[PDB]
């Protein structure tokens, strides 16, 4: 018989949790790059 | 259809039409029934 | 602007509903239900179809439950996409939406494919559902759910993290456990209020208890945690998805009684008593025998219920449709109380209504 | 088997709370959403050209009614109204006698394609696959009462799109 | 009976038999009748005067803590002297339960409203005065909602029509939306589909 | 008389009144009520309409479906009148203008179009047709208008014998040009008038008496041959006519006296532009025209319509003119206007 | 002649500006406002066609009556059609928008939205799709372009 | 095979047409009466009469389930062929 | 013959709550001209409210007048407050409506109906 | 019974026969249940259907091309449990479900068969019988059964008056009535009279006898002559059938005077033969020697 | 006491909305449903 099956060893994977990959510098490096700009510009 | 085309019947339009509302060419409903009750009509030849 | 008292007048798409039920025949009562919850159509199919055959002493095939689990849970992401696409589209972040609803139109896709109809589908009908899945379905319902994962990943990206959002979400709307119950909440109205209690567990059926996913609660009863509750619903429908396309079965997808499901074209047109069942199927009807049942489900905004009334006749001498949107616009009352107008509509978005099965 | 949502508790050292410090003072997460959303600015939209691109659909598809007729001219109706009886708008209307010949044929077959709810019942319950509910979808009207159609309209119909129709309910016919 | 008929719950019917009879021999006062379907669900047939003092029972009773007011229905049998027929569906989510709680009145007597037991009732109630007339004492905001205001008689009633006596239209002379009594272009064809032989014998009822 | 005109129903909208008629001018002012209260019967309605279709939409709620039909004539095209007129069993004719066009004046509005769509009518076997003069129609009146439409008011009669003419006063209603046309005079300095208004006396006529006048007209046999009068209840001055016109609207009145001198020349300073006039010297001639008394015509009361007076409708017709510091008013805030 | 050229190509031009301009109100009723916004989904896309969302009634220029139009919110259809400025239009979408649809004998339903406002196009489906409601607008385009405003009035 | 009366109007193949005197002939005034031309029963009658040599025939209305149900055709009356009540097809018995 | 009551013990403090609804109506009609900005005089409001009032003057059911004063007073309440309309007040003007034959010969000859 | 089937093989198919004008005849459908060949010996008195043939072959019918013309030839159509005899004038126009029923009365003879006029959409579709045990116990003639449909043909819809030209037009109620009654208002007495016809109820019969009696008119007349010397329309018992139709299964002797009952009122005569099946009723006729 | 005694007619026409003409000049008819002669159930 011919009808709408899975494959014979199943689906792949199928990612389903939260994937929010942390991007970004440290807190410490952005307050450096902030405070470096301003004493540049007023210097 | 130039690979599979459609099967060839005798009462399938030969000329497709678009829509055709908003031209006199649009379609108007109408009763496709007859008369139900036949009026008697009085006989033209005077009743004396 | 402190709202002092709300009124929602309702009954402007009452049209009646249960009282046309009345008068045509079990078939005929179906497609109402596609119009009850028009963002939930196939899980209000799946509530009457529930209700119909729990008073009919049938059951559908596995295949068709496997059938109603997979499309009801396709249904769920159908709803909790409507569902955070207009509450953030209500409080302003109009963009997700526009990202959303063309996931949202591949699923009408699959609708499309399996039914012939994109939304109202009468599909899932008391007897396990209509016409069996196309060939390659399958394949793409898999491809669609394989990807699904980041469209949610990239919302909760805008969204989640949001200051503007925790800002309009967060202190909004609290509802207590005792008056979440009280009021008859029901669903995520519910979870997000600590409450754990979901109909796919306590209350199992057609496949539910041969699949596994995890039910979100919240903690704080406001609209942030109701937010990540439909969030998270979407994750483990796109799980439960997963175990279905696996874990189909072969076989029929009607009850292969033929005095309640319709027999098959190929052989109504050969056998007598194929064509007889057909011929008093679709002018009759199938007779229930007399009874009344309440068949809840949990869809997607909540417990959705018949009450169903036969009186031994192809017809319902009553259909009473419990909604969850009308107890939680109900509940409006209570939750507008201290706050604006510009949290009054972010609590309308929390709590997801759809006013067809609010007003019949 | 659940599960809960905003339940962490934020980390208390002066790593983490420098880091949320400066994601309060520098906006870490609304740079995070305008990237999201210019990523979107850089691909390709999914409009389709409408009218000179269609939206895919199924042979189950169902839109505008169409009378078929056998491959010999003789129309398909033999007049039985299951199609009426389950109707579940009452939509159709079916009035009959024998006609010239002798045989059951239809001479009112009205559907109300403003009552129609494009459900498949009709096609469906029809023994002969008289009614079938066609692939046409476009067929807006600037008046009300031009659909309502009557049986020649249907008619016309199933001779417009039997070329089509023949061939889904060819692709279709063994799913039922 | 394997494939199709389903199956049957015999112990949540013998524990829907035992808590009936839990709440039959607590509360005489008030219960006439108990039952309990094939498909295993409870119902206690009550007294109209009965509505507080049974559902505040199931509310806060230790076995019973039937704490969500699910669904609360009326029901038209005109063949009664008392025709309406009031349902509350509850639930126990403690003990995963549902029951169903009815009673009856008619057209006049006024039944006791339960906003002080489920406020969850403070609409559905208001409900069945919109729709089947059944007056409800003691309620706080007691109104039509879910037809229109200035709409007469009750719609889900038996012997209203299934259209109305009015239908609406807009009227350039006025320039307003009027109500004339209601004409169809079409009637609303009556399916006379009773089958003429008996389909459940189980059913069936005595003769006169 | 034919089965399917044989009248049926409860007189509603969904019946079948048994009255197919073609109204001339349908998109006008009182073209708009008659489709109304006619449709609202369930009468077959034929509108041929000159204009822009848009401006028939809302003659389309105003029945049910297949009720009104629409098409295309001309005035000077005696075929489009025989593609119209063939099926009817009433014609009610109401072409008219305040003011003469490039292409249109008041001969061909008046004397030319009529008399072709009433001999179209008598050629084609219809059976009632209904015309609507003015009540001041005279060959030897000082305005066009009136001598233009006692001409074809002879004409209509002349080719049509059985031809039910109806002589309205002056018309008021929501979408007039009698009291809007009081009203809509403010800005402009103080609402001239000769010899401050008080020389000339009016009774109006409102429009749903007119209109319950023409279809008791229809139903009626024995209005065949008539001609009617259809006048208000009370008889007005024109000066304090305008005094309860301002005092309706709560607009001051200042008013002052504007002679022959340079007040027929307001026309061709008020007409030098290709639009709608504001006010010609034709209207001018009319408004300073008093109304006739014609004892021996019929009226409303004569065909059982009550004529219903202006002090219950001009609150409905001027509510549109308050500003905001007097729109939430009463009807019982003025003293009604004198009667003679 | 020269005029008759000059006022065809201004009825021309302020019908282009009036289709390729369309502004609907935001307003759905019931289904058929989900394949409303559909057709403003980003496959159909009804802002490319220039008809973009007004929520005032003051600000747009056509009304979707999308979904059913019930006894009890009659009178604010005929409000909100009587709020929009001229000119203005109506598309009817959907069965119940149309005749009455599935709940066509029911007691509080106006059958069909051409009992209360003027109707231009009838999008018949339950739902259509929103490829059929965007084919309903072309064609309402196709309606406002062979308008003939000043054509008949430099010929009235 | 369409007829036309003598008012100018169509015939449909029911036999529908409006009298002289009728009004309703208005809703196509300036129209057209949607008529469809290919008549079945002169469709029907342009098919041969089919020659089988068995008692009786099984007729389905070929495509197999994509005709009507199948039905059994006496052709015992040697002066009558065996009318198909579905789909008009009729078959003669050739002894 | 022994029933429950709504309100009324009686028929003396039915008429009790009849008389106060018809106070309460008389008191609103002014109003309801107003506000809603009617175009009917106000003695024709009130005279629409007696000739609503004595529609149902026939009744000795303490029940009936009970819920008849009910359903005034959520008449009312809809009144007061802007949740009716000009249309839903002006419904109780048959005015579109033509007047219905009364005398047995116009009725023989429009239509069936008795 | 069962939802499905086990008959893998080819079906019999049955010739149709010719047994009428009002019966048409679809043997396939026969389950062989011999309820023709019952009513046609033992109600309606025929014994010309039967069953030729012998096995999965045998066949109801007449066995000639014979023409079933009995007074009850219609009410094989409802006997028949399956659809091999069906109405030829219903046939194919209707479909029960659709179907209103209206319980009347039949005046096509002066038993008063109940009957079930069955409408469809403000047509009368049929004329089913209705049970009744002491006039038609659930039968009913054949003209009561096939004559609905010349209550739509010849029909009077209009009122007509004569014109100029002494010819019938079309006109108004207002207007035929005043030309009836200022003729009316001229006669006094004998001046002017009623003939009442066959079909007319008791309602339009007392309505005129009032209004000629405000005319002071006696002269009321019917089509029928009874005759009025001896007690005349005075007691009621020398004009009623005054036993019963049910008397006839009480009596033992039954004398018919001048009548023939067959086709006068024809389940009057289907009552005197079940009178004389079961009770052994000796009956004797005064009259032409009629079937 | 929490009763009352009501000595006069149950009725009900002034509160279930049907308008005169559909109380007064309308003639319901109580009957058993007759047989359907087609059929033997
Ligand atoms: N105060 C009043 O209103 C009074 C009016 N009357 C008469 O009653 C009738 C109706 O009055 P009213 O509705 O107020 O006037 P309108 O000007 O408002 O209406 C005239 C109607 O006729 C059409 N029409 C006008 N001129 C022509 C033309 N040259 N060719 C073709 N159609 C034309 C108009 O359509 P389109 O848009 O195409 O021009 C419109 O439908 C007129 O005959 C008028 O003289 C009599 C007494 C008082
Ligand atoms: C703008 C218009 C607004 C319309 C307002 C509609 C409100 C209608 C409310 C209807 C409520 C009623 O009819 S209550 C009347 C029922 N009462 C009875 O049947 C008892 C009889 N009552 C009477 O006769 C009354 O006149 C009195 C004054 C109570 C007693 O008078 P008796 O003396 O004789
Ligand atoms: S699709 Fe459904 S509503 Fe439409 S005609 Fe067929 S059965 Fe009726
Ligand atoms: S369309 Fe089909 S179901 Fe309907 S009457 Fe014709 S043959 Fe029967
Ligand atoms: S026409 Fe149908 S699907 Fe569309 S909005 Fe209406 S009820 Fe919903
Ligand atoms: S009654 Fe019908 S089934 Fe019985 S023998 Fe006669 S034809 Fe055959
Ligand atoms: S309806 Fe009855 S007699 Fe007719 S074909 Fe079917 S089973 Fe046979
Ligand atoms: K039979
Ligand atoms: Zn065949």
């Amino acid at each position: 018989v011919k009808q709408d099956m899975p494959p014979v060893g199943g689906y792949g994977p199928i990612d389903y949790k939260r994937n929010l990959p942390r991007r970004g510098l440290s807190g410490y490096s952005m307050f450096a790059v902030g405070i470096g700009a301003l004493l540049f510009g007023y210097w | 259809p130039t690979v599979k085309p459609p099967t060839a019947r005798k009462f399938i339009w030969t000329n497709h039409k678009f829509n055709l509302s908003g031209t006199p060419q649009q379609y108007v409903p109408y009763s496709t029934t007859r008369k139900k009750i036949q009026e008697w009509v009085p006989p033209s030849t005077p009743y004396k | 602007e402190m709202v002092r008292k709300c009124d929602p007048h309702i009954g402007l798409l009452h049209r009646g509903t249960e009282k046309l039920i009345e008068y045509k025949t079990y078939l005929q009562a179906l497609p109402y239900f596609d119009r009850l919850d028009y963002v939930s159509m196939m899980c209000n199919e799946q509530a009457y179809s529930l209700a119909v055959e729990k008073l009919l002493n049938i059951q559908p095939p596995p295949r068709a439950q496997w059938i109603r689990v997979l499309f009801g849970e396709i249904t769920r992401l159908l709803n909790h996409i409507m569902a955070v696409t207009t509450h953030a589209l209500d409080i302003g972040a109009m963009t997700p939406f526009f990202w959303m609803f063309e996931e949202r139109e591949k699923m009408f896709e699959f609708y499309e494919r399996v039914s012939g109809a994109r939304m109202h589908a009468a599909y899932v009908r008391p007897g396990g559902v209509h016409q069996d899945l196309p060939l390659g379905l399958m394949d793409d319902i898999y491809e669609f759910s394989k990807n699904f994962s980041l469209r949610i990943d990239e919302l909760e990206e805008m969204l989640t993290n949001n200051r503007i959002w925790r800002n309009r979400t967060v202190d909004i709307g609290v509802v207590t456990a005792e008056d979440a119950l009280n009021y008859g909440f029901s669903g995520v109205m519910l979870r997000g209020s600590g409450i754990q209690w979901d109909l796919r567990k306590t209350q199992p059926y057609d496949v539910y208890d041969q699949v596994e996913f995890d039910v979100p609660i919240g903690s704080r009863g406001d609209c942030y945690d109701r937010y990540l509750c439909r969030v998270e619903e979407m994750r483990q429908s796109i799980r439960i998805i997963s175990q279905c396309l696996n874990k189909m079965p072969p076989g029929e997808i009607k009850v292969d009684d033929a005095k309640v499901s319709p027999p098959k074209r190929a052989e109504m047109k050969t056998s007598m008593e194929s064509l007889i069942h057909h011929f008093k199927l679709y002018t009759e009807g199938y007779q229930v025998p007399p009874g009344a049942t309440y068949t809840a489900i949990e869809a997607p905004k909540g417990e959705f219920g018949v009450y169903l009334v036969s009186d031994g006749s192809s017809r319902p001498y009553r259909c009473k449709i419990k909604a969850p949107g009308f107890a939680h616009l109900a509940g409006l009352d209570k939750m507008s109380k201290g706050h604006m107008l510009a949290d009054v509509v972010a609590i309308i978005g929390t709590q997801d209504i759809v006013f067809g099965e609010v007003d019949r | 088997t659940y599960k809960y949502v905003n339940l962490r508790e934020p980390s208390m050292d002066m790593k983490s709370v420098t880091d949320r410090a400066a994601q309060t003072l520098l906006w870490t997460e609304l740079i995070r959403g305008l990237g999201m959303t210019l990523s979107y600015l850089f691909r390709e939209p999914a409009t389709i050209n409408y009218p000179f691109e269609k939206g895919p659909l199924s042979p189950r598809f169902r839109g505008e009614h169409a009378l078929r007729r056998y491959p010999s001219g003789e129309e398909r109706c033999i007049a039985c109204k299951l199609c009426e009886a389950v109707c579940p708008a009452q939509a159709i209307t079916i009035e009959a006698e024998p006609r010239a010949d002798g045989s059951r044929r239809t001479t009112r077959y009205d559907i109300d394609m403003t009552k129609c709810i494009y459900c498949g019942f009709c096609q469906e319950a029809c023994p002969v696959d008289a009614i079938v509910e066609g692939p046409n979808f476009e067929f807006s009207t600037e008046t009300h009462e031009e659909l309502l159609y009557n049986k020649e309209k249907l008619l016309n119909n199933g001779d417009k799109w039997e070329a089509e129709i023949a061939a889904n309910i060819q692709a279709d016919y063994l799913y039922r | 009976t394997r494939p199709t008929v389903r199956p049957r719950n015999d112990v949540a019917h013998k524990q829907l038999s035992a808590f009936g009879e839990y709440v039959a021999e607590i509360l005489p006062k008030y219960v006439q009748q108990v039952q309990v379907s094939c498909f295993s669900e409870l119902e206690i047939c009550i007294h109209p005067d009965g509505v507080i003092p049974v559902l505040t029972f199931l509310r806060d009773h230790s076995n019973a803590q039937f704490k969500s007011l699910a669904d609360l229905t009326a029901v038209d049998i005109p063949t009664r002297q008392n025709r309406f027929e009031i349902v509350y569906n509850l639930l126990s989510l403690r003990f995963n339960s549902r029951i169903r709680v009815k009673t009856y009145t008619d057209e006049l007597t006024p039944v006791e409203s339960s906003v002080s037991v489920y406020k969850a009732a403070n609409w559905y109630e208001r409900e069945i005065w919109d729709m089947f007339g059944v007056f409800f004492a003691n309620h706080p905001d007691l109104r039509r909602i879910l037809t229109d205001y200035g709409f007469e008689g009750h719609p889900f009633r038996k012997d209203f029509p299934l259209s109305g006596y009015v239908e609406l239209r807009y009227d350039d002379e006025v320039k307003r939306v009027v109500a004339e009594p209601v004409e169809l272009a079409q009637e609303f064809r009556k399916f006379d589909l009773n089958s003429p032989w008996e389909a459940f014998p189980a059913y069936r009822q005595p003769p006169e | 008389l034919h089965h399917a005109v044989i009248p049926h129903g409860k007189g509603g909208r969904s019946s079948v009144s048994g009255i197919v008629a073609t109204v001339f001018g349908a998109t006008g002012f009182l073209g708009r009520y008659l489709v109304n209260h006619l449709g609202r019967m369930g009468s077959q309605v034929i509108v041929p309409y000159r204009c822009e279709p848009y401006d028939t939409m809302h003659l389309r709620p105003m029945g049910d479906l297949g009720q009104i039909i629409f098409m295309d004539w001309n005035g000077r095209d005696k075929d489009s009148i025989r593609r119209a007129v063939e099926h009817s069993n009433v014609v009610i004719n109401l072409v008219g203008r305040e003011w003469e066009t490039k292409n249109f004046d008041f001969e061909d509005v008046f004397v030319k179009i009529p008399q072709a769509i009433a001999q179209v009518s008598k050629e084609a076997g219809v059976e009632k047709f209904i015309h609507i003069s003015h009540l001041n129609a005279d060959i030897k009146s000082s305005s066009k208008y009136l001598r233009n439409k006692a001409v074809g008011e002879k004409e209509v009669r002349e080719t049509f014998p059985e031809a039910t003419i109806i002589k309205p006063a002056d018309i008021f209603g929501r979408e007039d040009r009698f009291l809007n046309y009081f009203a809509n005079i403010r800005w402009f300095g103080g609402v001239p008038l000769i010899s401050l208004g008080k020389k000339t006396v009016k009774q109006p006529v409102y429009i749903v008496d007119v209109t319950k006048g023409i279809i008791n007209a229809i139903k009626d046999p024995d209005a065949r041959g008539k001609t009617f009068a259809f006048v208000g209840p009370n008889r007005y001055l024109l000066f304090d006519l305008v005094q309860y016109v301002f005092a309706v609207a709560h607009r001051p009145f200042l008013p002052y006296p504007m002679p022959h001198f340079a007040y027929r020349w307001i026309g061709r300073l008020f007409e030098i532009s290709p639009f709608e006039p504001w006010t010609t010297r034709d209207k001018v001639e009319r408004i300073h025209t008093t109304d006739r008394t014609l004892p021996h015509l019929p009226g409303l009361e004569d065909l059982g319509v009550q004529a219903t007076p202006l002090e219950l409708k001009a609150i409905e017709v001027l509510r549109r003119h308050r500003t905001y510091r007097w729109l939430s008013s009463e009807i019982e805030d003025v003293q009604p206007a004198k009667t003679v | 002649s020269r005029g008759e050229y000059v006022v065809a190509k201004l009825d021309d031009l302020i019908n282009w500006a009036r289709r390729s301009s369309l502004w609907p109100m935001t307003f759905g009723l019931a289904c058929c406002a989900v394949e409303m916004m559909h057709m403003a989904a980003p496959r159909y896309d009804m802002d490319r066609f220039g008809v973009v969302f007004r929520a005032s009634p003051r600000q747009s220029d056509v009304m979707i009556v999308a979904g059913t139009l019930t006894n009890k919110m009659a009178p604010a259809l005929r409000k909100v059609y009587d709020q929009m400025p001229e000119p203005r239009y109506v598309v009817s979408m959907g069965s119940c928008a149309n005749g009455g649809g599935y709940y066509h004998y029911s007691y509080s339903v106006v059958r069909g939205c051409d009992r209360i406002v003027p109707v231009d196009i009838y999008v018949p489906g339950c739902p259509p799709t929103a490829e059929a409601l965007l084919y309903g607008i072309l064609q309402l385009q196709k309606k406002i372009k062979r308008e003939k405003r000043l054509r008949i009035w430099y010929r009235r | 095979g369409v007829r036309t009366s003598p008012t100018g109007e169509k015939v449909t193949h029911t036999g529908q047409v409006y009298d002289d005197e009728d009004y309703r002939r208005v809703r196509f005034v300036g129209r057209q009466k949607e008529v469809n031309e290919n008549f079945a029963i002169d469709l029907i009658a342009e098919q041969p009469v089919s020659q089988v040599g068995s008692r009786v025939i099984s007729c389905d209305g070929g495509g197999g389930a994509l005709g009507h149900p199948r039905v059994y055709i006496n052709l015992d009356k040697e002066t009558k062929t065996g009318t198909c009540g579905y789909c008009g097809l009729q078959f003669r018995q050739q002894h | 013959t022994s029933v429950k009551p709504i309100f009324s013990r009686d028929m003396n403090e039915a008429k009790r709550r009849v008389r106060e609804l018809y106070r309460a109506w008389y008191r609103e009609v002014p109003n309801t001209v107003h506000l809603f900005q009617l175009d009917i005089s106000v003695k024709q409001g009130r005279d629409k409210v007696r000739e609503m009032f004595k529609k149902n003057a026939h009744v000795t059911d303490p029940r009936v007048v009970d819920l008849l004063v009910i359903k005034g007073k959520m008449e009312l309440e809809e009144t007061i407050n802007v949740w009716k309309q000009r249309t839903h007040v002006m419904r109780f003007f048959h005015e579109t409506e033509a007047p219905r034959p009364k005398d047995f010969l116009s009725k023989f000859y429009v239509g069936h109906d008795p | 019974g069962s939802d499905r089937s086990r008959f893998l093989e080819g079906k019999r198919a049955v010739e149709d026969k010719n047994i009428g004008p009002l019966v048409k005849t679809i043997m396939t459908r026969c389950i062989q249940c011999t309820r023709c060949i019952r009513f046609a010996s033992e109600i309606a008195g025929v014994d010309d259907l039967g069953t030729t043939g012998r096995g999965n072959d045998m066949q109801v019918g007449t066995y000639i091309e014979k023409m079933f013309m009995s007074e009850l030839s219609g009410n094989i159509i409802d006997i028949c449990p399956v659809g091999a005899l069906t109405s030829k004038p219903y046939a194919f126009t209707a479909r029960p479900w659709e179907t209103r029923k209206t319980e009347s009365i039949d005046v096509m003879d002066a038993v008063g068969s109940n009957i079930v006029v069955s409408t469809r959409t403000g047509e009368v579709m049929r004329i089913l019988p209705r049970m009744h045990e002491d006039i038609n116990e659930e039968w009913i003639s054949d003209k009561t059964r096939f004559a609905y449909d010349g209550l739509k043909r010849q029909r009077l819809t209009e009122p007509m008056v004569r014109n100029e030209k002494g010819l019938l037009t079309h006109t108004t109620w207002e207007d035929a009535l005043s030309r009836v009654a200022g003729m009316l208002q001229s006669c006094q007495g004998n001046d002017v009279a009623a003939i009442a016809g066959g079909l007319v109820d008791a309602e339009a019969l007392i309505a005129l006898k009032d209004l000629l009696n405000r005319v002071d008119s006696d002269t009321l007349c019917t089509e029928e002559v009874f005759p009025t010397a001896g007690a005349g329309t005075d007691l009621r018992s020398n004009y009623l059938l005054n036993t019963t139709i049910a008397g006839v299964e009480e009596a033992d002797v039954v004398l018919l005077v001048g009548t023939n009952p067959r086709f006068e009122a024809p389940l009057f005569n289907a009552r005197i033969r079940k009178s004389w099946l079961h009770n052994d009723l000796k009956v004797a006729l005064i009259g032409s020697p009629v079937d | 006491t929490q009763l009352i005694t009501v000595d006069e007619k149950l009725d009900i026409t002034t509160l279930t909305g049907v308008p005169e003409e559909h109380i007064k000049t309308r003639k319901a008819r109580i009957f058993v449903p007759a047989r359907n002669n087609m059929q033997s159930g």
